[PDB]
RNA sequence: CGUGGAGGUCGUGACGAAGCCAGACGUAAGGUCGGGUCGAACGGCCUCUAGUGCAGAUCUUGGUGGUAGUAGCAAAUAUUCAAAUGAGAACUUUGAAGACUGAAGUGGGGAAAGGUUCCACGUCAACAGCAGUUGGACGUGGGUUAGUCGAUCCUAAGAGAUGGGGAAGCUCCGGGCCUGAUUUUAUGCAGGCCACCAUCGAAAGGGAAUCCGGUUAAGAUUCCGGAACCUGG
RNA sequence: GUUUGACCUCAAAUCAGGUAGGAGUACCGCUGAACUUAAGCAUAUCAAUAAGCGGAGGAAAAGAAACCAACCGGGAUUGCCUUAGUAACGGCGAGUGAAGCGGCAAAAGCUCAUCUGGUACCUUCGGUGCCCGAGAGGGCACUUUGGGGCCGUUCCUUGUCUAUGUUCCUUGGAACAGGACGUCAUAGAGGGUGAGAAUCCCGUGUGGCGAGGAGUGCGGUUCUUUGUAAAGUGCCUUCGAAGAGUCGAGUUGUUUGGGAAUGCAGCUCUAAGUGGGUGGUAAAUUCCAUCUAAAGCUAAAUAUUGGCGAGAGACCGAUAGCGAACAAGUACAGUGAUGGAAAGAUGAAAAGAACUUUGAAAAGAGAGUGAAAAAGUACGU
């Protein structure tokens, strides 16, 4: 396809074979979520890993609006979970909604010491 | 003695025969993707420990 | 906890005395049985097991390495150093060696690669 | 096994094939039965300036195919574009696009960047042009922007 | 005429392809749309190409009807009757009463083989050509204890290591042992013998030594309580 | 007559040091079929195939002429191209089947006929210190006459960054739609994202930037030994390091296009020494024209129905493509060798069916969730 040259990728067949079964990393590319506009000035970049201080809003969902800490991310089958982006089964139990990262926008991060040396270094 | 005593093949046979157990509850639930029927099931009368 | 870096500024008699305390907490795990439990403490400490005996084995290696860089040695070296058959085919070495004297000189010579160099 | 699948071209043929196929960019009727819009002119190649290899972005020749009303040409190609049936959707194949302007220059060094943006754009040189350049889908009579040194070299 | 795909051209689409009823024709290959399903993609034209059109080939594979509620579940004549339990009892279990098995058409203990089937408990979807509370299904734990049993050892019909020689080759036939100065630690110097040589091969050849009873849910000449004995160095 | 110490030949031990056996898919050296073809068949063909065996490498194998030749010139060796279905073979049936050349890829010419081990010393592909065992010629005018280290760049590996709408109305469960407005593009390839997205995200782009590495050659810098002998040019005579059961012959094979004339095996026999071999049957001559076997090495260019990484595509799309899209060489059959399937899909989100009536349990009822349950679990249609 593009920048067709002598090189490794282009290309549908693995692209989806590659980013879906995914190594721990290509789920790093896809740690990363869009920012919000303060931190897209300061940090000089479009989108970062999010972490699980942060604080992230919801775009897409009907979750949409919404803002809580992030618990975790499941690196596996990549998805993040949400404080208070839950759920409801029938026994009346709350149990986490699985959300992709590009849905999400990172409202506040926690800058950290490697990371913010790698930020500054995005920048 | 007897049977068949040989210390080496008895270790085999037994081995395989816990290697031949049902599954734990918890990969169907943690779960990859598989209506998880074993398979590796090995039977009383019918097939045989392997020849 | 256990950190590789703590090890290694530990002394040969110190990690010693850790693999001792390390068997009899791993030990103290066996008789917690009766639960389930008890291992998040195990399977770390199999990984300690491992550490303190390489730990040991390096230090070892680095001390036989210098009191024999002095001196002649070398077949568990020479193990490293090749990494096996081809490796070892592929040497003697074989390179400077077949050239080391015979018709080149003759050939030849400069004051004439330098002359012309700019 | 074995099918050749390599047909072989003459040179009288292709020569043939190439030069009523620039031609073909000259009279109008063809170039509107072939499925162009065209207006302003419809005299038609477009001449342009030697100038046009110094073309740096793409803000520049959005504009440029204004001026020649040939913007519309460009608005053809920007919507209208199918979502093809079938594998080709596996491999890359997912949107085919309609092909609008060709540029060709004049310059050893390579195509004008710039103009190769547009959607449904080719750029080429003459040196390196083809029959599929003047006619892609072999139905002659595409728009054209030949530069004048261009037009020099294609005699 | 129709097909999958390519490119270009004309477009079409969040209710598309696809489906089934129908509706309109084209002799015709096919064609177009509608019901009402469906919840993402599809035509036309030109040009091309090809894993390009089927009723069939004791054609391939899958699925399905009739055959059928049909054959078989029949030769030891073996249960019956209270009762136990269970949601459920002709076939689980208790008793009674009755037969049958008899060098084992159904005793005891093992060799090969099986490979945990054993024992306990709790389930009954699947199994047992029927039920089934049951079981040898299923699931879940547990059980096998050797100086004195037997393997190990030996050698047998020969697998045959093993010169040399064919065959490229695969393949195939035909010194080791014992010491004396020292010294009791075994170091240490030094000397002396002798024929046809390895290992493996029988868990049933041959062979060093163990019985008595007691105990377990499941072991037992093993464990144990008593008593005995052997083998080696 | 007789022994003892020592010299070298054969043997056995011993520990040290050094290496091999086996393996990976195919590629890459020998021995060696058949059905099949000729409408039979026996030469021929299949085929120097398959197989079997041996064995190497990252390529292997071949190589600087006792060549080519049919002239007058070429000048190492592979491969590619074509020579050519030509020559040649052959029931001269069927079939079989080159080379020299021409010119390409890529190029390169040389080399045979103090060494090692021990211990010590260091900056350990080395050398020093010791001990131990074993193309050639003459004399003259000259001119040409080294390596090592360092850095940067060459090539490989790796990481980081980094454009531009997520606006309005309407529809919808959702806008990635339409219409409306606007923006970048040196990025209008492709992916994801609740629908059909250059501008949301991944990325992307002629893309930039940082680090690390063997090995080499270009450039720059830096260390330093004497020399001697080699070599050019020109004079003089001259000439060996030049390989024997070989060259060649017969008689017996098999192979080849190889034909009195391919190549190789076997048995037998068997030269010369600048003499000799070749020049497509064999024999006198001068000579022509060419070359020195019986020895060796060697970069690069070619192969790889692919082990290891990646791209690509009018390929296929779940009875298709691999046997295998998932637990597949799994499940399973066979004593063994070996053979060998079926096997994908809820939804935007698990929100993956509370609570209740009824039941032995399995289940059904109502009810709840969702745009949709004839979307409710081998669940799209």
């Amino acid at each position: 396809m593009a920048k067709q040259s002598l090189d490794v990728s282009s290309d549908r067949r693995k692209a989806r074979k590659a980013y879906f079964t995914a190594p721990s990393s290509q789920r790093r590319v896809l740690l990363s979520a869009p920012l919000s506009k303060e931190l897209r000035a300061q940090y000089g970049i479009k989108a970062l890993p999010i972490r699980r201080d942060d604080e992230v809003l919801v775009v897409r969902g009907s979750k949409k609006g919404q803002e809580g800490k992030i618990s975790s991310v499941y690196r596996l089958k990549f998805a993040v979970q949400v404080d208070k982006v839950t759920k409801e089964k029938v026994n009346g139990a709350s149990v986490p909604i699985n959300l992709h990262p590009s849905k999400l926008v990172i409202t506040k991060l926690h800058l950290d010491k490697d990371r913010k040396a790698l930020i500054q270094r995005k920048g | 003695m007897a049977a068949q005593k040989s210390f080496r093949i008895k270790q085999k046979m037994a081995k395989a025969k816990k290697q031949n157990r049902p599954l734990p509850q918890w990969i169907r639930l943690r779960t990859n993707n598989t209506i998880r029927y074993n398979a590796k099931r090995r039977n009383w009368r019918r097939t045989k420990m392997n020849i | 906890g256990v950190k590789a870096y703590e090890l290694r500024t530990k002394s040969k008699e110190q990690l010693a005395s850790q693999l001792v305390d390390l068997k009899k907490e791993l030990a103290e795990l066996k008789v917690q049985k009766l639960s389930r439990p008890s291992l998040p403490k195990i399977k770390t400490v199999r990984k300690s097991i491992a550490c303190v005996l390489t730990v040991i084995n390096e230090q070892q290696r680095e001390a036989v390495r210098q009191l024999y860089k002095g001196k002649k040695y070398q077949p568990k070296d020479l193990r490293a150093k090749k990494t096996r058959a081809l490796r070892r085919a592929l040497t003697k070495f074989e390179a400077s060696q077949v050239t080391e004297k015979q018709r080149k000189k003759q050939i030849a010579f400069p004051q004439r690669k330098y002359a012309i160099k700019a | 096994t074995w099918r050749k699948w390599n047909v072989k071209v003459n040179h009288n043929e292709k020569r043939y094939a190439t030069a009523s196929a620039i031609a073909a960019t000259a009279v109008a009727s063809l170039v509107l039965a072939r499925g162009h819009r065209v207006e302003k002119i419809p005299e038609i190649p477009l001449v342009v300036s030697t100038d046009l290899e110094s073309i740096q972005k793409t803000k520049e020749a959005v504009a440029a195919l204004k001026a020649v009303g040939a913007h519309s040409d460009l608005l053809k190609v920007l919507k209208s574009k199918k979502l093809r049936a079938g594998k080709g959707k596996y491999r890359n194949r997912r949107w085919t696009q309609r092909r609008g302007p060709l540029v060709v220059y004049a310059e050893d060094n390579g195509i004008v960047k710039a103009l190769r943006n547009v959607p449904g754009v080719e750029t080429a040189n003459v040196a390196s042009l083809n029959l599929l350049q003047l006619a892609p889908g072999a139905h002659l009579g595409r728009f054209v922007i030949w530069t004048e040194a261009a037009f020099t070299k294609l005699d």
